[PDB]
């Protein structure tokens, strides 16, 4: 659980090279607070009662119909090829770089291996 | 080429109808205009009878080719007519649709009517397309109106001809051009 | 009569067609149409309340001599109401009847349709501003009042032996010089015994709003069908003798089918498309015959159900029990009733007739009528009125209430279809959560009593129950839930209440009245029942509607005012 | 077409047969594209072989116009030059994810188009 995740390397059980092929990867932890702990209670309560929210539910903003979302995305990745423009690639590189310093870095701030693999991939 | 502007030049068209007034608050328009007595038949444009049955004044009747025997000769004529047929009154795909409008409210059998006279569009202009189906080499001199109507005619206007020009051009430039050996643009 | 008063109308005018109803556009659309056949351009207002139409007036300051109001009248003295008339024509034509006499006096900026077998109230001016006591407007002994006012020489002027007129007795002293007053005041309240009978105990509707503007348009030759359609709209809305009542039912069964049958503009070519002329048959007020199956539509409507008490399974038992004796298959029954085959869904009501006169019902089956517009489907008689009900759609947006009215009078026409299923939907959807409350609510044990009553206060907000008309309905189908069971037969007879939150108002607990069982003539002492307490303590509470029967609090200044509204 | 109202595999029985009808359930997968036609000639009649069902082929020759040594015993020489082709796919069906799986699995079936 989070004891892995308080000291260091026991992240994974199974290899390091799956922890390779992904981008965005996330802790989940419960980490405590009471006033956190309350809004979780009502929230899902007022969720949880009678089947609650039929109407006053929709009202919000314009988060609405995923069925909107099929139609939606089938569309959008069914047109558009787009790629870079210039100002991005520079900096971005130069992002990748101060990535992979830093890491090698915390390598060197605790004179081992404390990074992960700056990849290509990333 | 519209809906309407056609009808500024069809619905001004004349028939004779029957009003209920004899002459009206006013008597009678310095024009063509025939004296207004109930219980008669008068002679009136159409743009009118429109203002005017819809007014609840009138009663109205129709032309004679607006039957059922004309119009079903006129399209077994219009078969074998390797070119056109019989025109009654050639524009009455626009009287008929501002008749059979309101007037069907007493008009006999406006149906089979109807029937009919969808019957004839739709071959006269789908023969209207196979004309096409000849036109070889440029041959902008030589076409077909002899018995045309103009309903149809419009339907096509702006497509080809604003093409035709740098279509033909190839070979309108021969008759209007010169060069060497080959064929000139 | 106005075959002469309508050839006045040329000039310009403004039409008001007062807060929302479904007489109100019917009888108004057609005017619309009247209005533009004559050349003339106008004005069609929405009402949002009393102060809604005293700001659209003050909006419309101009000497529009023509002003046009329908489905309102009895607020005031109403020159007291809008000042500024001065000869300026109006025009009512309310079936809201218990209207005041200055109203109907002062034959200056009025309409006095004034037509009834009731000569009731004839004096009811000539006493309460004829004759006063203990006034003003009068002379004195002295020599620097010397001027004669406004000598009505009754009560309303002097009591001190001055009154040239009122000569029915002595002069100088009865019994004493100021006997005067006391005779006074001896008609003033032995006949405010009929006053007070008079708009401070009941209210009632009175006959159409759009059925006379039916004959008016009838009397310039017009044949309109649809109108024919649209003032049956704007009856069988409160032809609900349960709701307010037609009455002349099968008095209307001789005089509309007269209108309508005699002339005959085609006797033996009518079998067309487009609007084959308007027929009649006697069918039901079951909720939605044709597109909806049986076995859901004979569940949400009251008076089917209260009579065989379905919310519990008992009443499926023996539901299941006269479908037997029926002979419905249940399939069938949870077919659409046009989606069922034929030779049962024609023989149908031609069994159901006569084979329920024998099992707990009685009065389920009507006169109405019904159209095609072409070969779609064939629409029905009150399924626009139950859809339009539906178009009440109070959404946040601040717009939608003037835009659904709006919508609904741009409907009724033959053109607008595709939104008529949408209120269709919407309607069935609203009517089965109606009982989706009355279980909750009756087996939850919420008939509050609390004394003379029956009474009923909510928590939160629905967007059905947003508004009131939705209310109303609950209030009217837990009332006949509850009282069929749960009593013996000595208390099934008294009124009820209902509250109604609006969370959106900022906290107000609305209200509605409504009525004991099975008196369709002795209606609402609701017409001023309330106020009592509004005098008594009296706690911010309005009667912003002319329909009565309505206010609206805070949202808890009403216990304390119940308590006091207990009597 | 209708929106008269879905139906469920568990009642597609007996009666239901030979019967317009509506469901709604869910695909799995479906076969390739074959063939199938309507008719064709056979060079031993010369006549496009006409067919209300979509076989018995009978004794006499046809070719009889040999004096009397004659061809009998079924002799047909299919001639698809003279045939025709319509198309064949044979859809799936698998039933719904609510409608009795609960105790038990569920079921499905296969299909058929032109």
């Amino acid at each position: 659980g989070r004891w892995d995740d308080t000291k260091g390397e026991e992240n994974i059980d199974f290899m390091p090279t799956i922890l390779s092929r992904f981008d965005m990867i996330f802790i989940v932890k419960d980490i405590h607070d009471e006033s956190r702990d309350i809004t979780l209670a009502k929230h899902i309560i007022n969720v949880h009662l009678s089947s609650n929210k039929s109407a006053p539910s929709e009202p919000a903003e314009g988060e609405i119909s995923l069925s909107t979302f099929k139609k939606y995305i089938h569309y959008c990745r069914t047109h558009c090829g787009p790629r870079l423009s210039e100002a991005a690639g520079e900096k971005l590189k130069s992002r990748y770089v101060l990535m992979r310093s830093g890491a090698g870095q915390q390598e060197k701030a605790s004179d081992k291996r404390l990074s992960i693999p700056i990849t290509v991939r990333q | 080429m519209d809906p309407s502007i056609i009808e500024f030049i069809g619905e001004k068209c004349m028939i004779s109808i029957i009003p209920n007034f004899s002459n009206e608050p006013l008597h009678l328009i310095y024009g063509p205009v025939g004296p207004f007595r109930a219980g008669f038949p008068v002679f009136v444009p159409l743009w009118m009878a429109t203002h005017l049955r819809k007014q609840q004044k009138c009663r109205i009747v129709p032309p004679e080719w607006m039957d059922m025997d004309i119009l079903e000769e006129i399209k077994e004529e219009e078969k074998r007519s390797k070119f056109f047929t019989k025109m009654p009154c050639e524009h009455y795909m626009v009287v008929a649709q501002l008749v059979m409008s309101t007037a069907p409210d007493d008009v006999p059998r406006c149906e089979e009517l109807r029937t009919v006279i969808k019957d004839i569009f739709d071959i006269r202009e789908s023969k209207l397309r196979t004309s096409i189906d000849a036109f070889i080499k440029g041959e902008g001199t030589y076409a077909k109106l002899d018995n045309l109507t103009l309903l149809e005619i419009h339907s096509v206007r702006p497509i080809l001809p604003y093409s035709l020009d740098h279509i033909a051009r190839y070979q309108r430039t021969a008759t209007a051009s010169q060069r060497d050996t080959s064929m000139l643009s | 009569l106005r075959n002469d008063f309508y050839r006045q109308l040329v000039g310009k005018r403004i039409l008001i067609v007062v807060n929302y109803d479904i007489d109100a556009i019917c009888a108004s659309r057609i005017l619309q149409a009247l209005f533009k056949y004559d050349h003339m351009l106008y004005t069609v207002v929405p009402i949002m309340g009393v102060t809604g139409l005293k700001r659209a007036y003050g909006e419309h300051q101009g000497d529009v001599k023509y002003v046009v109001l329908v489905n309102c009248g009895g607020c005031v003295d109403i020159v007291e109401l809008l000042q500024p008339s001065d000869d300026v024509t109006f025009f009512i034509c309310d079936s809201h009847r218990p209207l005041d006499v200055c109203n109907i006096y002062s034959d200056r900026q009025v309409c006095i349709l004034g037509d009834a077998s009731l000569e009731e109230n004839i004096p009811a001016f000539e006493t309460i501003f004829y004759d006063s006591e203990g006034e003003d407007e009068d002379e004195d002994e002295s020599s620097d009042t010397e001027q004669q006012h406004d000598d009505s020489g009754a009560g309303e002027s002097d009591q001190e032996d001055q009154a040239p007129r009122s000569r029915k007795l002595s002069r100088l002293e009865r019994h004493e010089q100021r006997i005067l007053k006391q005779r006074a005041r001896r008609q003033w309240e032995s006949e405010r015994d009929r006053i007070m009978f008079e708009y401070t105990q009941f209210s009632y509707y009175g006959r159409s709003a759009a059925l006379m503007v039916f004959e008016l348009a009838w009397k310039l030759s017009k044949d309109n069908m649809d109108l024919l359609w649209w003032a049956i709209v704007g009856i069988t809305e409160q032809l609900l003798l349960g709701k307010i009542e037609s009455g002349a039912y099968t008095l209307e069964l001789e005089q509309i089918q007269s209108h309508v049958s005699r002339l005959t503009n085609k006797t033996n070519d009518q079998n067309t498309m487009s609007a084959s002329k308007i027929t009649f048959e006697n069918d039901l007020h079951l909720v939605l015959y044709r597109h909806w199956p049986v076995t859901e539509s004979m569940r949400y409507s009251r008076y089917s159900s209260c009579q065989l008490k379905l919310w519990t399974l008992r009443g499926e038992k023996r539901l299941h029990e006269l479908l037997l004796e029926m002979g419905l298959p249940l399939v069938h029954a949870r077919q659409t009733y046009g989606a069922m085959d034929l030779v049962l869904r024609k023989e149908f009501f031609s069994m159901v007739e006569r084979l329920a006169e024998k099992y707990d019902i009685a009065d389920i089956v009507y006169g109405t009528f019904t159209l095609s517009y072409g070969y779609r489907s064939r629409y029905a008689a009150a399924d626009y009125v139950y859809a339009l009900l539906a178009i009440m759609e109070s959404v946040k947006k601040h717009k939608t209430p003037e835009d659904c009215f709006l919508e609904a009078s741009d409907a009724l026409s033959r053109q607008h279809k595709q939104l008529l299923s949408a209120g269709i939907d919407q309607a069935k959807l609203l009517h089965a959560a109606v009982f989706r409350q009355v279980q909750s609510s009756l087996e939850a044990r919420q008939v509050h009593s609390a004394g003379s009553f029956f009474y009923y206060v909510l928590q939160e907000e629905h967007a059905f129950f947003s508004y009131p008309y939705a209310l109303g309905l609950l209030a009217r189908f837990l009332l006949r839930g509850h009282v069929a069971t749960s009593r013996a037969r000595q208390a099934s007879d008294l009124p009820l209440i209902a509250s109604c939150p609006l969370n959106a108002s900022e906290g107000m607990c609305l209200l509605v009245g409504i009525v004991p069982v099975r008196e369709d003539s002795p209606r609402n002492f609701f017409g001023k029942a309330f106020e009592q307490a509004a005098q008594k303590s009296g706690v911010a509470l309005l009667q912003d509607f002319f329909e009565p029967a309505v206010v609206q609090l805070r949202q808890s200044d009403l216990t304390r005012f119940l308590d006091s509204l207990t009597v | 077409s209708s929106n008269a109202n879905p139906t469920n595999i568990r009642q597609l029985k007996s009666d239901c047969v030979s019967k317009l009808v509506k469901i709604a359930g869910i695909i799995v997968a479906a076969s390739g594209i074959s063939a199938k036609a309507t008719r064709m000639s056979i060079q031993c009649l010369s006549c496009s072989t006409v067919i209300p069902n979509l076989y018995a082929l009978p004794r006499k020759c046809n070719t009889e116009q040999a004096g009397r040594p004659k061809c009998p015993l079924d002799p047909f020489f299919i001639m698809p030059d003279k045939c025709k082709c319509v198309d064949f796919q044979t859809l799936k069906l698998q039933e719904l994810p609510d409608f009795v799986p609960q105790g038990e699995i569920p079921r499905h079936l296969q299909l058929f188009c032109d």
